[PDB]
């Protein structure tokens, strides 16, 4: 099914890092299917 | 039928962010553009629709493009 996602921290310094941390690992995860490629 | 998922980070039990990656792909677009607003509202002051202050805690929303394999 289509999903929404909302989080949600007090502190802006929390959200940001939350959300830094799932860039990371989103990017992290993607570049996989261009190691793919390399290797 | 549809799935809406808080993630309150503030909480004593909410998925991890490797976890929510590992189960979701996320246009990287649409989380760099929250990431930056983010950052903007913190050290400029700029609000934008992207990150609000919505009952007592700063929130931004995702909708992700799939489940990952």
């Amino acid at each position: 099914s289509p999903a929404k996602i909302t989080i949600k921290a007090n502190k802006l310094k929390d959200l940001k890092d939350y959300v830094d941390d799932l860039k990371t690992y989103n990017n992290t995860y993607s570049n996989v299917v261009l190691e793919h490629h390399h290797h | 039928s549809a799935k809406e998922e808080s993630i309150d980070v503030d909480s004593s039990s909410y998925i991890s962010a490797e976890n929510l990656a590992k189960k979701y792909v996320f246009n990287p677009k649409e989380v760099s553009e929250a990431y930056n607003a983010i950052v903007a509202l913190q050290n400029d002051g700029i609000e934008s629709d992207l990150v609000q202050l919505v009952n007592g805690k700063y929130q931004v929303i995702f909708y992700p493009e799939g489940k990952r394999l």
